[PDB]
DNA sequence: ACGTGCT
DNA sequence: AGCTCGT
């Protein structure tokens, strides 16, 4: 996820 | 992730 | 027929 | 630790 917590996605 | 159809 | 991208 | 689609 994120970043943080890529994206998602990416 | 990948992209082969879709690509998310 | 395929896994992606930093805080 | 933290997630996501179909051409
Ligand atoms: C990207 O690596 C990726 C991996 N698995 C998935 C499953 C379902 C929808 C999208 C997805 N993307
Ligand atoms: C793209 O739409 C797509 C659909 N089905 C798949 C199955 C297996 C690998 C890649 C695929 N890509
Ligand atoms: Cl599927
Ligand atoms: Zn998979
Ligand atoms: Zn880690
Ligand atoms: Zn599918």
């Amino acid at each position: 996820t994120x970043p943080g917590v890529t994206x998602p996605g990416v | 992730x990948a992209x082969v159809x879709a690509x998310v």
